[PDB]
RNA sequence: GCAGAGGUUCUAGCUACACCCUCUAUAAAAAACUAAGGACCACACGA
């Protein structure tokens, strides 16, 4: 009676590798979307991943205020500050320096490395410069956090989204093993920053959700 | 009377409250209305149909 | 009974004579009537329909494909394995329903939406299971109403159900170009709520990268489905020729429009889902998308948007 | 080979099983 | 029985013709699935030929549109009735009230 | 699989004639021992008749030119 | 992170306990609390009745002299009734009863496993002074609903539909816990309803088990 | 396997929509098998 249909992964279509659509055949019904529903919230709203959560810009103090020389806001230019996907050591916090000037786009591959900090994305945009005078010039921490940290419930202090995941979203149908009922065939497309593989990152969701349940394993 | 009546239980005086979703188990914005009404089951059965 | 006998005149005219009743409308063969079901997981290019039906409908295809595979070497025996209803059957069945198509049909069919041709998916159960965006199209309810299955059998007939009959096929009505398939009654509700802003609501006032972020907001509960947030979104138009451009900007809009994003298709503006999202703004929509995308697009966008409503209209709660 | 059979579908038991017979001609054991 | 109704359900059930209503009052001598027996009380029976009432409740039989038309008993053994009381629950029926 | 034909109707420009030219080939694949020239995914002749008009390089010019060649060698057959 | 475990079980009734879990944080709470409940109430290995014979009843519409109600009554009185055994996993339940007086689980002919946990559940009441009722009640353990209809010899045989499911009503709820020196730390209480033949600890800890198990389809111990 | 008969079963089985083998005036070594009929008027109800 403690028997349960097990999955076995049947095609995992891999996507470019900041997105994957990871499904299930077999399952149980009603389980599709019990595994569904935990790995979403154990891996959207507690993860351990970096992210940007403060930045100072060196000549700008108050938000609604913008430099010369470069065509986005300051608003704007935290906005891609908060998508840099960044990974770190051992280490739980670490000052990221930006000092560049010219005329150009400010990649992400131009951050100092600080260390043996870690940048999946070099070619990320964080902002555009126009002229050659113009120097931009900031200082980014990040944290070690365990999923999302709205900066509504806290200088410059900017979303900070930890968890590496973007987006997840379980689509739940019927899949008929043989000739049973119709059991539920959980497919989950995921979308990562880059820091982690979306497979590896369900992985380590999973690994988190069981894990959770050390003591509940009738040893 | 249907609002004293509810009243004289715990259940709200609005008649309707929050419930969760079965599968995502946040609860439903906007709570919704519950209640027990009498609903019948008519002979038009699909099994004599098909 | 004292009644008029009936003549050699009274079968040649009226309702009841040969011509309305057996020449210009004859009841088939591999026909079938049950009540509907909406099943909205469905796309609609492909309709649920029971297993029971299934293989009644297309008994003279299994047991070809039986003779062919050498399941049963008679036709008889073949028939006793249908009986049967063995395992082997259903297997056999599931081939014969890969591309068939089959012309659901309502009883009082007014216009030429009435019947439209749909990929069967095999469901356990009794009731025929018919998609909702062609319910409006079908002017079905979901009330008792019973609709007749036919099975088209030469690959011509086959062939060219899917060609024009398929509601894929089937996006605007005859009568005016207007769509026909557009969110109806509670897909339409829930892209209605989900398109609006309270003033002050839960998460106000953040900037967004884009959609992603504005899923990732609402799923962990952190901010409301309809705050008045900036998102930064990517915006494709076709003003090439042929080629669509991209343009990012922060456009003002609430976390449910930044929602509706991802479900549109690339060439759609972003002003078309930045209001109300009414019956009426819907169907403008999806009038663009079928007008500027073409037809495969439309498809998947309005089975996506289909989707998105009915989801977020179980999660609104409009009691 | 005219044997009554139950209908395609319906199932079910029986809760009884009632014959009349015309006077003349013998009944049968069930009867 | 429906938690919302009118109060007709009674007056339904007991007209038609589904259920079994006493048509005199006593005690239930004797109630099973198939019969009930009604004691006649001394004040409500006749002098001649009255003896105690005996119903015949009707079990599963096949109706017009194919459904059991069943009547259980609705009280015990011991269980005063009083005249025009309600005895079985019919078809469609609970404790003498249209439950459809 | 496929759930619409549009891009086959740009193909050919009928919606009438696709049909008579895709049911001519769904005839050949199954009547005859005909190789359908797009590899099945599990499909049907008839929706792989309409994948073959998709990649364009099955219509009623080109089935018409090679029903006329294999006619042609089958005069040359008995030379 | 933090490990939830057993802190408290409060056995308020026989039927319905409330069990407690400590240590949870943002999203495990109600993520937890959530999946434990829907495995409870998907999958929980229930003993309910399965099949009925009767000792001269001929099928399931039919009705003896001397019993109050029909035996389709007695039938569904009987799957409502809460059984639990211990070793074996098929069990035969032999109920003898005569004269007059409501017949409960109680004077079940039980084996030395099997323990109905609710005796005062009515079946039927006996009416006629000669009147005596002899069932073989066979009762089986399962997981989930399966009807009598989707199964799978006598004619004297009766099937009752199948209600393996110990569990009825499974309410958490997610709330600040009361640690030494800590916050953003939630308790979850789950208000779990069984008809009784289930352990409430038992109950989630095999509904934790099964969760966990499903996780392993690609995760290594 | 196209006009008939026989065969091991079970009266009869020759493609009758129909299932195996033989030949053109002769009957048996052989297992899976079998049946080809069926209207109108009224009532009520559903969409
Ligand atoms: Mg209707």
């Amino acid at each position: 009676v403690t028997e349960f249909l097990k999955p076995r992964l049947v095609d995992i279509e891999q996507v470019s590798s900041t997105h994957a659509k990871v499904t299930l055949e077999p399952l149980e019904r009603g389980f599709g979307h019990t595994l569904g529903n935990a790995l979403r919230r154990i891996l959207l709203s507690s993860m351990p991943g970096c992210a940007v959560t403060e930045v100072e810009i060196d000549g700008v103090l108050h938000e609604y205020s913008t430099k010369e020389g470069v065509q986005e806001d300051i608003l704007e230019i935290l906005l891609n500050l908060k998508g840099l996907a960044v990974r770190v050591q051992g280490k739980d916090e670490v000052i990221l320096t930006l000092n560049k000037s010219g005329i150009g786009p400010v990649t992400a591959a131009d951050i100092t490395h600080d260390g043996d900090v870690e940048i999946v994305k070099p070619q990320h945009v964080i902002c555009h410069l126009t002229d050659e005078n113009a120097s931009i010039s900031m200082r980014i921490k990040v944290q070690r956090g365990r999923g999302y940290v709205p900066a509504s419930t806290r200088r410059l202090l900017v979303d900070a989204c930890y968890s590496p995941v973007e987006r997840i979203a379980y689509n739940v149908e019927a899949a008929r093993v043989e000739q049973r009922t119709d059991l539920d065939k959980l497919v989950i497309e995921m979308e990562t920053n880059g820091t982690i593989d979306p497979e590896e990152a369900i992985r380590r969701a999973a690994t988190i959700l069981a894990e959770q349940l050390e003591a509940f394993v009738d040893l | 009377e249907i609002k004293e009546l509810l009243k004289l239980g715990d259940l709200p005086t609005s008649g309707q409250i929050r419930l969760y979703d079965g599968r995502t188990g946040e609860q439903f914005e906007r709570p919704v209305t519950v209640g027990y009404m009498y609903m019948l089951k008519l002979n038009h059965l699909v099994d004599d149909k098909m | 009974n004292k009644r008029p006998l009936k003549s050699l005149a009274d079968m040649i005219k009226g309702k009841q004579g040969r011509f309305r009743q057996n020449l210009l409308g004859k009841r088939v063969d591999y026909s079938g009537r049950s009540v509907i079901t909406v099943g909205p997981y469905l796309r609609l290019h492909q309709c649920g329909l029971p297993k029971k039906m299934a293989l009644e409908l297309f008994k003279p295809f299994i047991y070809g494909k039986l003779e062919l595979r050498g399941l049963a070497t008679t036709i008889k025996a073949a028939k006793k394995m249908v009986e049967r209803e063995e395992a082997v059957v259903w297997d056999i069945l599931d081939e014969v329903i890969r591309e068939h198509p089959v012309l659901l049909n309502r009883a009082p069919t007014l216009h030429r939406l009435g019947i439209q041709a749909f990929e069967p998916v095999l469901i356990e159960g009794k009731a025929i299971q018919l998609h909702p965006l062609v319910c409006a199209a079908y002017n079905a309810d979901f009330d008792g109403d019973q609709m007749a299955v036919h099975v088209p059998l030469t690959l011509e007939a086959q062939l060219e159900a899917r060609a024009l009959m398929m509601s894929t096929n089937n996006i605007l009505s005859p009568a005016n170009g207007e769509p026909i398939i557009v969110p109806s009654q509670d897909v339409v509700l829930g892209l209605y709520y989900m398109t609006r802003d309270c003033v002050n609501a839960k998460g106000e006032g953040m900037v967004l990268t884009g959609p992603k972020e504005a899923e990732r907001l609402y799923r962990s509960g952190l901010a409301s489905l309809h705050a008045r947030v900036k998102v930064r979104i990517t915006e494709y138009e076709k003003d090439a020729n042929g080629e669509l451009v991209a343009k990012t900007s922060l456009k003002d809009t609430t976390v449910g429009r930044a929602i509706l994003w991802m479900i549109v298709p690339k060439g759609l503006p972003y002003s078309i889902v930045n209001q109300a999202l009414g019956k009426k703004a819907i169907s403008k929509m999806l009038n663009t998308c079928y007008r500027i995308l073409g037809l495969k697009p439309t498809v998947i966008f309005a089975d996506q948007i289909m989707y998105t409503g009915f989801a977020y209209a179980a999660r609104s709660g409009a009691s | 080979d005219s044997s009554l059979r139950v209908p395609n579908g319906v199932s079910g038991t029986v809760i009884d099983v009632q014959v009349f017979t015309r006077d003349g001609v013998e009944k049968d054991k069930r009867a | 029985k429906p938690l919302v109704g009118t109060g007709m359900e009674r007056a339904v059930a007991v007209d038609s013709g589904v259920t079994a209503v006493a048509k005199r009052g006593g005690v239930v001598q004797y109630v099973d699935a198939s019969r009930i027996v009604i004691k006649v009380n001394e004040d409500e029976m006749y002098p001649g030929e009255a003896g105690i009432d005996i119903y015949n409740l009707t079990k599963y039989t096949r109706s017009n549109q194919n459904t059991c038309i069943n009547q259980m008993p609705c009280v015990s053994l011991g269980e005063p009735v009083e005249r025009g009381d309600v005895l079985a629950d019919g078809p469609s029926t609970d404790l003498g009230e249209l439950a459809l | 699989a496929r759930v619409t034909v549009q891009d086959a109707v740009e193909k050919i420009g009928n919606r009438f004639d696709l049909v008579l030219v895709a049911a001519r080939r769904a005839r050949q694949m199954q009547v005859g021992g005909k190789d359908p020239l797009v590899p099945e995914e599990n499909d049907k002749t008839t929706v792989i008749a309409l994948r073959e008009i998709e990649e364009g390089l099955i219509n009623n010019q080109i089935l018409d030119v090679r029903e006329r060649q294999e006619q042609q060698e089958q005069e040359a057959a008995e030379l």
